[PDB]
């Protein structure tokens, strides 16, 4: 059971243009279709974006979304919410 | 523009209008000075700053005279030594003898200037002069006889302070600075003109005798009385915490700090939690060893599960202790996380952390035209920003508005009012105020923590966003968007992913209730089901420690090394300066010790470790000192207009309307006897 | 870089072996000459211990200062330069036990 | 006239710059700066391979008799990658005068001993060994003096703390003098006594 | 010199061991030194001076054998003037 | 990747477990020189300090509690920490930013700045 | 002192006391400065 997703993306590297696509087109629509499900955006800096999906009891997995683009990120995303 | 001048022959390029002083720093020469403060206005009394230019034949006043390009800066010469030996003469002349018994001794620019630009003789003949003492306040020593008249205590009242109360009467060698008639200076930049005041007339009443400059150790640290994140140096002699001193941060605070910040030091000295504590059989709470008390709380954490284990955290705790425990709950399989302040969660609410940051930083005030205030008295909650309000409104020509109760905030302001209406007539633009807003170039709206609390929070945030979304539609880089925390640890909470406010706790009563410093008092035993088993975390007990079954003593902001976020976004690290009373531990420390007794041991074992587990949560936290930031306005305004809350039409007051509430707020100031003696000081 | 004694780690192997092979052959001489009450296996243990403390030094020129300061101690050993208590002094005899899980380390003092 | 200030002898002045001048021309291979002080003392910077070289032709007559090591020592600079400066006094009974030479290392470049040359040196040099970590090659017998037998660390060194990591003291369990770490009673209080103001604008750094 | 609950005598600092401290235990067979003299009640003992004039200077009494000469202003008639190091007090007349 | 930890002498815990900060110190708030604030310094972390039983003096068991290293630049100490293997964090120097400071502003004929007294 | 008594105060000691050490006397160190840090107290009532 998803507890939280942690998305990490930095600000003006090109490995983060496609999560940053992400946020500001479909961040929307996500949180529309997950209402109480935290998504936390956070910044992250000289280090490749990271999706983080911490689980029930504290398990957590990490799946890189460098250079990846909008749809990639959107597919990672449904993948761990379809898990 | 550059200009090219010379300090004593060597070419260094200056804009227009710089002074001759401020030349001399881009050399490196620090030209003597009693009078001059960057931050003050100039005055150009002490004459300390006498210095002579090439081929001219007076000596200028190196604070107060503009550069002329070709002029030649001779620092050294005979006439300025000449100069400024005089000039020391005349301020040694009627001083008094009072170095060995003055609290400024051993850190007195008098002193040093005297060894350093001055004779080492006297040839005064004749009888000094004795001035009566005046009474300005149960904070400030006063010694006036030790006043050099260097005016630096009138001009920051008048202008950083902005409460006219202090100036010159008399005149000639009678003159003297003080308030005419016996009343009291108060304000939240008070104690700040015993900082600014080169000599010891004016001195701290508190730290008065208790200790001389060369002793002190002086530790880095940020202050967590409020959410402004001001920079400070804890001094400690010999394990004891002496005094603290505000320490330069241009962006954050420029060389200020709050009274409470100044003076709430000594309630770290009282009330102070140094063993842990279980309840006996008769109900009493007694002494205990550390391996029995975290054993009893492993025993009830492992007995219950989800949400029977909740957790509330105070103000004052640190993101290192929050993700310790958020991590232990979690393993528990509990997401009750709660900050005792409420943030609307409907929308983004911490998903973005634009939405619940000060996006316009400090710094950023200067900047903006127009500042919109919305139920907050930025004054009392964060008085940094109402000194930097009152700075760019000095200079800047800043136009503030307040809507809320009126309150004295030190600057001219437009009152809208207080109905929380106002907030729809501007967004609708029928207020007159909303055109003003649109023709701002650099538009600014703040809305404080303290209305968010309030049971309209989340209409009244969405207001506040439809008048950012307008103001965007009528005209980027700059963000017209923040929230004024009153709180050091809502930041990095919500940050961390603790939930804002009680309210899930109230849905869900739990079994096992831990306290992290919860003082506030927002849940209590009534609240909570009958055998709720309560954990107090803190440095003093308060509140939530009488109403605990376990007391864990915990060690207090100068006892550790932790990451406290300000309002701005911006991570700074305090530094350890005290260890901690008897046998208090760190707070990281004692959850991740019950973890290892409860079965469930956290992945980290060292304050590094906790550090990049707190990078992992959040990137942001780890970064000390950074305000990059990012702008998602549009997506959570958005977020926004799919509920629509109404809000109630309860008048907008700030929690604190005049300087009696500021002095005790939390824990610390609470258990102080000096912010309780400032309270008789006001309220009698 | 100027070489102390070596030019290659494998050269100040060599005289980390000779250095070693010394220490082995002095070990029964200082037992017998000091009345250490220790065994001969326990001093070569210790002079084992002593030895892999150094290990991770990946620099030629520190394994040959080391050298030096291992050769100066043992001339000071072969001689009586060093009394029973100088010779002890690697045997942490008095100083108690310190604990190293951190729940221990919790529970005696701050320290990290 | 000016009987505070201390008197000033150019003669001296000039003398010990032109020998230091003489003294630079003789040896380019090996000198890098060579500097008078104000209070007429001579200082010749030299490369660390020409301590034996420049201190040998010191000693022998080219117009310079310095056949008496006055002290050789070291100032411990951890600011400087060579955070050791060797610093040799010489002074020449011929002329009446003393010079000093000075040179650098870190703590793993041997320097080249000068006990052929003074033969004075072999106590000093071994006194740097013990204190600071100077290490000096093809020293007769380099051991610690000054320091206990089975003193680890090396003071004066800025690093060491003026305590110490070791306290000594009689255990009666072994009936032995015995080791432990360093527990103070009163803690050194450590003073900040630099004042804010500049005293010395001669010496004024660039603000760079 | 007061005398604590415990028996102790009670310093001019007011320093005395209570009874759960057992750091009174070093007094058991010895005593413990207090000085019976207290500075407070000495120097309150001393009169106050009147002088006639608005400023008036303290040192300390033997010139160079007391205190830095320091001067005090009398002109509030509520409270005497106080020597920061001698401690006299000193009131204008009337 | 100098390593003189071997060679210092320095018992292991205070090698490891000690973080060391670097920093420019800053101004002493209570006086305006600017002095103290031009050398880079390198001070260790606190450590405990308990009152001694007999006369209630401050004992420590922190070795280097007092050591403190002045050096020229901030590299030059990130060097030095590196060689002797202590972890270490690094402060930024924090210069004052340029002000415009004029006194004819206090006498402004329209603006706010003119000065009451 | 009989030819040229010394000054008479009220606080020098009217009766000299010689070397106490090793005697009921004897002087024992203390400090004298107050406890500096104040503990909570617990509450009398059981809840
Ligand atoms: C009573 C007994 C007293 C024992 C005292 C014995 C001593 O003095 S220990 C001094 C010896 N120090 C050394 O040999 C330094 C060696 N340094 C190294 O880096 C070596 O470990 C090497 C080069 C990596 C080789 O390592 P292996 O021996 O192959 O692994
Ligand atoms: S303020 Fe006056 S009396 Fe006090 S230390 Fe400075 S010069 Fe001396
Ligand atoms: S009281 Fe202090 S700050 Fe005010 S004028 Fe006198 S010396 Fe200046
Ligand atoms: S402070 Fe500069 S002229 Fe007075």
């Amino acid at each position: 059971g998803l507890r939280e997703i942690r998305i990490h993306l930095c600000q003006r590297s090109p490995g983060s243009q496609g999560v940053r696509d992400f946020i500001e087109k479909r961040y929307v629509e996500l949180k529309k279709a997950n209402p109480d499900l935290p998504i936390l955006i956070r910044e992250c800096s000289d280090v490749q974006p990271k999706l983080w999906a911490r689980y029930a009891f504290g398990q957590e997995k990490n799946v890189s979304l460098n250079n990846f683009s909008a749809d990639q990120v959107t597919r990672t995303l449904e993948n761990v919410l379809s898990g | 523009n550059l200009i090219e001048v010379f300090v004593d022959g060597q070419s260094v390029m200056v804009e227009p209008g710089t002074t001759v002083l401020q030349a001399c720093e881009k050399v490196g020469m620090q030209i003597p000075r009693f009078c001059y403060h960057e931050r003050l206005s100039v005055a150009g009394n002490c004459r300390m700053c006498l210095v002579e230019i090439e081929k001219a034949p007076k000596v200028v006043a190196a604070c107060a005279m503009p550069v002329m390009k070709g002029w030649n800066i001779l620092t050294n010469s005979e006439k300025s030594k000449k100069a400024r030996e005089g000039v020391m003469e005349f301020l040694l002349a009627n001083h008094p003898l009072d170095c060995p018994i003055c609290d400024q001794g051993g850190e007195c620019d008098l002193q040093d200037q005297s060894m350093m630009f001055g004779s080492d003789r006297s040839r005064f003949l004749e009888g000094k002069r004795a001035v009566e003492d005046k009474n300005i306040g149960p904070l400030v020593k006063t010694i006036m006889t030790r006043c050099i008249q260097c005016t630096r205590c009138i001009r920051f009242a008048s202008e950083i302070a902005g409460v006219d109360d202090l100036g010159t009467t008399g005149r000639g060698n009678d003159m003297q600075v003080g308030t005419y008639i016996e009343k009291m200076f108060m304000s939240e930049l008070s104690g700040n003109i015993i900082d600014i005041c080169p000599v010891g007339a004016l001195t701290s009443k508190p730290y008065a005798f208790t200790a001389r400059p060369w002793e002190t150790r002086k530790t880095e640290s940020i202050d967590v009385m409020d959410a402004v994140g001001s920079n400070i140096v804890v001094s400690t002699r010999t394990g004891e915490v002496m005094r603290i001193l505000p320490r330069m941060h241009e962006d954050i605070n420029e060389e200020w700090i709050s009274d409470k910040t100044r003076f709430a030091y000594d309630g770290l000295k009282r009330q102070r939690l140094t063993q842990p504590m279980i309840r006996n059989e008769k109900g009493l709470l007694t002494y205990t060893t550390w391996e029995d008390a975290l054993s009893r709380v492993a025993g009830m954490l492992q007995s219950f599960q989800g949400n029977d284990v909740a957790a509330i955290a105070g103000g004052l705790v640190d993101a290192e202790a929050l993700v310790a425990l958020k991590d232990l709950l979690n393993r528990v399989d509990s997401d009750s996380l709660c900050t005792e302040e409420v943030f609307p969660t409907a929308g983004a609410g911490t998903d973005l952390r634009s939405n619940y940051l000060l996006n316009t930083t400090i710094a950023g005030v200067e900047e903006a035209d127009v500042i919109l205030l919305v139920g907050t008295n930025p004054r009392f909650e964060a008085p940094l920003f109402n000194a930097r309000i009152r700075k760019s409104w000095l200079h800047n020509d800043l136009k503030v508005a307040l809507i809320g109760s009126p309150v004295d905030l030190t600057y001219r302001y437009d009152h809208l009012g207080d109905s929380p209406k106002i907030l729809q007539d501007i967004a609708s633009g029928n207020h007159p105020f909303s055109q003003i807003l649109k023709e701002a170039k650099k538009p600014m709206v703040v809305l404080g923590s303290s209305a968010l609390q309030r049971s309209d929070g989340t209409a009244i945030l969405a207001a506040v966003s439809n008048i950012a979304q307008n103001i965007r539609l009528s005209s980027g880089d700059w963000k017209v968007m923040n929230i004024l925390h009153r709180i050091a640890s809502q930041v990095a909470a919500l940050d961390l992913g603790y939930k804002p406010g009680v309210e899930a706790i109230r849905k869900n009563p739990p079994k096992v209730l831990f306290l992290l410093g919860a003082d506030g008092g927002c849940i209590t035993r009534q609240d909570l089901p009958k055998d709720c088993f309560i954990i107090y975390q803190g440095h003093h007990g308060d509140v939530g420690a009488p109403m605990a079954d376990v007391i864990l003593p915990g060690a207090a902001y100068t006892e550790k090394s932790a990451t406290y976020v300000n309002t701005e976004g911006r991570a700074q690290q305090t530094k350890v300066a005290v260890t901690p009373p008897g046998l208090a531990r760190e707070d990281w420390k004692i959850i991740r010790a019950l973890s290892e007794i409860a079965g469930m041991t956290l992945p980290y074992d060292t304050l590094d470790q906790v550090r990049s587990r707190l990078e992992e949560v959040s990137p942001n936290l780890v970064r000390y000192d950074d305000v990059e930031g990012a702008n998602y306005f549009q997506q959570a305004n958005e977020l926004s207009k799919l509920v629509n809350q109404q809000l109630l039409a309860d008048p907008l007051v700030p929690p604190q309307l005049t300087i009696k509430d500021f002095y005790m707020t939390d824990s610390i100031s609470r258990a102080s006897q000096t912010m309780a003696k400032c309270v008789k000081a006001v309220t009698e | 870089v100027k070489p102390i004694f070596s030019r290659d780690m494998n050269e100040a192997k060599r005289r980390v072996r000779e250095l070693y092979r010394a220490w082995y052959r002095e070990v029964p001489n200082t037992v017998h000459l000091f009345q250490l009450d220790i065994s001969v296996k326990q001093g070569r243990d210790k002079v084992r211990e002593m030895f892999m403390k150094n290990a991770h030094v990946t620099d030629p020129r520190v394994v040959d200062l080391l050298v030096i300061k291992g050769k100066m101690e043992l001339e000071e050993t072969i001689n009586v330069w060093k009394q029973r208590t100088h010779i002890m002094r690697f045997f942490h005899e008095t100083e108690a036990p310190r604990p190293t899980d951190f729940l221990s380390k919790f529970y005696v003092g701050h320290d990290p | 006239t000016r009987p505070t200030i201390r008197p000033r002898n150019d003669v001296v002045h000039k003398q010990l710059s032109a020998f230091g001048q003489y003294v630079a021309e003789i040896l380019p291979k090996y000198v890098q700066q060579v500097q008078v002080s104000c209070f007429n003392e001579l200082e010749i910077f030299i490369h660390p391979d020409g301590v034996i070289p420049v201190l040998t032709f010191l000693r022998d007559h080219t117009n310079a008799q310095f056949k008496s090591l006055a002290d050789l020592t070291a100032v411990d600079v951890p600011t400087r990658q060579n955070r050791f400066e060797i610093v040799y006094n010489l002074l020449s009974l011929r002329f009446n005068s003393r010079i000093r030479v000075k040179t650098y290392t870190d703590e793993l470049t041997p320097i080249e001993s000068s006990v052929t040359v003074y033969k004075a040196a072999n106590w000093y040099e071994r006194e740097i060994w013990d204190m600071f970590g100077v290490f000096f090659a093809n020293h007769p017998d380099l051991r610690r003096i000054l320091t206990d037998y089975g003193f680890e660390g090396h003071p004066f060194r800025k690093d060491f703390p003026l305590s110490g990591y070791v306290e000594l003291r009689y255990d009666d369990e072994v009936k032995r003098v015995v080791a432990e770490p360093v527990e103070l009673a009163q803690e050194f209080r450590k003073f900040d006594l630099n004042s804010p103001w500049e005293a010395f604008p001669a010496y004024r750094q660039p603000p760079e | 010199v007061r005398t604590s609950p415990t028996g102790e005598k009670v310093t001019h600092t007011g320093q005395a061991y209570d009874d759960g401290d057992y750091r009174r235990v070093r007094f058991s067979d010895r005593q413990k030194e207090v000085n019976e003299n207290f500075a407070i009640d000495l120097i309150a003992e001393q009169p106050v001076s009147e002088v006639g004039s608005r400023v008036i200077s303290c040192d300390g009494g033997g010139g160079a054998l007391g205190h830095p000469r320091v001067y005090i202003n009398l002109d509030k008639e509520t409270k005497t003037g106080t020597c920061g190091y001698c401690g006299l007090q000193f009131r204008q007349p009337h | 990747k100098l390593d003189i930890t071997t060679l210092t002498g320095v018992p292991e815990e205070h090698i490891k477990t000690r973080k060391v900060r670097i920093f420019v110190p800053a101004r002493n708030n209570m006086q305006s020189g600017v002095n103290n604030t031009k050398k880079w310094k390198m001070e260790f972390d606190t450590r405990e300090r308990w009152e001694n039983p007999l006369m209630g003096w401050s004992s420590t068991a922190d070795p280097l509690s007092n050591l403190v290293l002045t050096f020229s630049t901030k590299e030059d100490a990130v060097a030095f920490a590196e060689k002797n293997g202590w972890s270490f964090d690094v402060e930024e120097r924090k210069v004052p930013k340029p002000k415009s400071k004029s006194y004819g502003a206090n006498f402004s004929w329209n603006k706010r700045t003119r000065v009451s007294t | 002192p009989t030819t040229k008594p010394p000054t008479a105060r009220k606080y020098i000691w009217t009766n000299h006391k010689f070397n106490v050490s090793g005697t009921p006397q004897q002087y024992v160190p203390y400090s004298t400065t107050r406890k500096k840090i104040q503990e909570w107290v617990p509450p009398s009532t059981p809840y």
